[PDB]
């Protein structure tokens, strides 16, 4: 079990960790959140009272070192920093603790939510996503664009996801046009699984990843780049029976966890009635089907 | 973006751009069999690929050898055509290839666009016109060429004759899909309007008649009047 102390919580403002989140006052004496179960990854999010515009927040993983929150008056917001002297840190945390100023990171122990919406993501994948190297945590906020949107400005604030493209000379290989823009097979399992992503773990991980973006911070190109992901997959005829029975899984527990109000710019309408219903594995999402007929029958 | 009557002039301006028409690619005869059961035949097709603005057609004839053992021909058969095109693109020198393909049919687009990825700088497009092409096998030398053809053979026509020595590309193109217009309506009154005098004849090198200057006239206002008659006829106007 880890902490993330606050120094002060100076602004009124929406605090999220992972899938949990509170209201905490302008001067407020918050100082940190605790019980932070170790052996993922996590993020700590924000949406100030005064600006429900940009939610932001930091991904991070406690095995990598001490952080903790400090908001800046000069750039107006909660910044995360390493804080490298162990003893120092332990000694802010248990103090904070004793005068009981922190929050328990909000666990029934019957729930795989988290575990099952961070499965494959790893931090080290992200910090290749989020360019960031002198930190080892990683920002991300409502409005940073990705490197595809940016070819369709400023690369420092990139997303570095995976460019997918359907009609590509990566995706097809000359004298097969027809055959590899019906059957994505090879795009899928030579040039992207074995080719750049190595396995379908990190394929999923990244996938992952730009789904909790998309929920978290409504990242629109967090969005695309998860709808994407799995149009690729739903879109090859010829998929390991290993990832459909994970996908199947990975794809129920998102459906599950959105926001039932969000459902409309979150769950692109083209794209889940070709998965569910016209591609190759419209009938290995047996549980996705399921759930998303029973909640959101509207959009399909 | 898409072709539509606003942006109708651009045709005829000197970026060279062609038009493709699929609808005669895949043509077939539908029949019983001897236990009652519907089966199609399959017969010659073509691509109906043109230049507004000089009148160079491209015609290339599918011949039914290609649909051989073939499942989901009509799928198939805008991949063919998409494939064929990028081929006569390929054979043509750099300052031949055109800037712009404009697909009578919407269906066309992400075959074509799929295989021009080799040229991101022609722009594929799609139009708002009803175009008249498919009435292009009404075309008494066209439709012969592709019925007589024993293998796949490419045609070259200048589909507007000798025209151009005395009107414009855009006077032409409006001639043209009259014409095309007329006979996809009721062929037989059509080229019965164009045939009547035999006194005034096709070229051996030419599509259509010899007419004069003023017999095109008579002419173009026979067909108009064709089109309208047929348009009362059809909705009780």
């Amino acid at each position: 079990m880890n902490t993330v102390p606050f120094t002060s919580a100076p602004i009124e403002v929406t605090i999220g960790i992972d899938q949990y989140s509170f209201n905490v006052k302008e001067n407020q004496p918050f100082h940190g959140i605790k019980d932070i179960p170790i052996g993922h990854v996590h993020v700590i999010h924000f949406q100030h009272a005064d600006n429900s515009s940009m939610r932001y927040g930091y991904w991070f993983d406690c095995r990598m070192g001490n952080f903790y929150i400090q908001y800046d008056p000069k750039d107006g917001l909660y910044k995360m920093m390493e804080e490298r002297d162990g003893a120092k840190f332990e000694n802010i945390v248990h103090n904070f603790k004793e005068r009981q100023m922190m929050v328990s990171y909000p666990k029934i122990d019957e729930d795989d939510t988290w575990y099952n919406l961070t499965e494959f993501v790893q931090m080290d994948k992200i910090r290749k996503i989020v360019r960031k190297d002198e930190n080892q945590f990683s920002y991300v906020d409502s409005s940073m664009t990705t490197v595809q949107e940016n070819e369709l400005s400023d690369p420092a604030h990139s997303l570095n996801y995976t460019v997918i493209n359907f009609k590509s000379r990566e995706a097809i290989r000359p004298g097969h046009e027809m055959e590899d823009f019906l059957d994505k097979s090879y795009y899928l399992n030579t040039v992207m699984l074995q080719g750049i992503f190595k396995n379908s773990s990190n394929y999923f991980g990244e996938l992952q990843f730009a789904f909790l973006n998309a929920m978290f911070f409504g990242n629109y190109g967090s969005s695309l780049q998860w709808h994407a992901m799995i149009e690729l997959i739903c879109s090859s005829a010829t998929v390991p029976k290993h990832m459909l029975d994970k996908l199947d899984e990975i794809l129920y527990y998102q459906i599950k966890t959105l926001p039932e109000q969000y459902s409309d710019i979150l769950l692109n309408e083209r794209v889940w009635n070709i998965c569910l219903y016209s591609s190759f594995q419209k009938n290995s999402l047996h549980n996705t089907e399921k759930i998303m007929e029973n909640k959101y029958p509207e959009l399909l | 973006g898409a072709m539509n009557s606003s942006n109708y002039a651009e045709l005829f301006n000197n970026d060279i751009k062609l038009f493709v028409d699929d609808t005669n690619v895949y043509r077939v005869t539908v029949h019983k069999t001897f236990e009652g059961n519907v089966a199609t035949k399959a017969i010659n097709g073509c691509i109906f690929t043109l230049n507004p603005k000089t009148g160079h057609l491209f015609l290339k004839i599918i011949h039914t050898s290609v649909w051989a053992g073939q499942k989901r021909l009509s799928q198939l058969a805008k991949w063919k055509t998409a494939e064929e095109v990028s081929a006569l693109v390929r054979s043509l020198p750099k300052e031949e290839q055109p800037k712009q393909i404009i697909v009578t049919r919407k269906a066309m687009l992400d075959p074509l666009e799929v295989h021009m990825l080799d040229f991101p700088n022609i722009a594929i497009r799609p139009t708002e016109l009803r175009l008249p092409f498919s009435a292009a096998m009404s075309i008494d030398k066209l439709s012969d060429v592709v019925m007589k053809a024993t293998e796949p053979q490419m045609v070259l026509f200048n589909i507007y004759d000798d025209w151009l020595d005395r009107i414009s590309s855009y006077t032409a193109f409006s001639r043209l899909t009259l014409l095309l217009r007329a006979l996809k309506t009721n062929e037989e009154s059509a080229k019965m309007i164009l045939l009547s005098d035999p006194t005034i004849t096709i070229k051996s090198y030419h599509l259509w008649p010899s007419f004069t200057d003023e017999q095109w006239i008579t002419i173009e206002s026979q067909m108009r009047d064709l089109i309208l008659t047929e348009y009362g006829r059809k909705y009780n106007v």
